[PDB]
């Protein structure tokens, strides 16, 4: 969406290149989940409330 | 079936996952212009001598 704005005939150009779109959603999940991971690490060291 | 496509995967473990989009196609066509009527002067460039 961000690099060929709902335009098939971009989307087809994009096609033709690798999987750089996977590798960049790949990146940027683990991102997000290693950001819930550390704030769940840093406060939920007691589980006794 | 979204999910074991865009995992390139026959199984798929416990988790959540993200599937393509949303985007909301258009319902229809609509073109506005000014409504001038009078036929521009290219008989004056082109039908000349
Ligand atoms: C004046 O210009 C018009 C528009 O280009 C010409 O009329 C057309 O000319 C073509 C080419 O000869 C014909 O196929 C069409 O049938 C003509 N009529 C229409 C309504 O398109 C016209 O020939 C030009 N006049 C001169 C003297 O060059």
């Amino acid at each position: 969406m961000y690099i060929c704005g709902d335009s098939t005939e971009c989307s087809n150009l994009l096609l033709q290149y690798g999987s750089f779109c996977t590798q960049l959603n790949r990146a940027l999940t683990g991102i997000a989940v290693e950001q819930d991971k550390n704030t769940q690490e840093v406060f939920a060291q007691v589980k006794q409330i | 079936s979204e999910t074991k496509c865009t995992l390139k995967s026959f199984t798929v473990e416990k988790g959540i996952y993200q599937t393509s989009n949303f985007r909301v196609q258009p319902t229809e066509s609509i073109v506005r212009f000014p409504n001038i009527t009078n036929l521009c002067p290219f008989g004056e460039v082109f039908n000349a001598t």
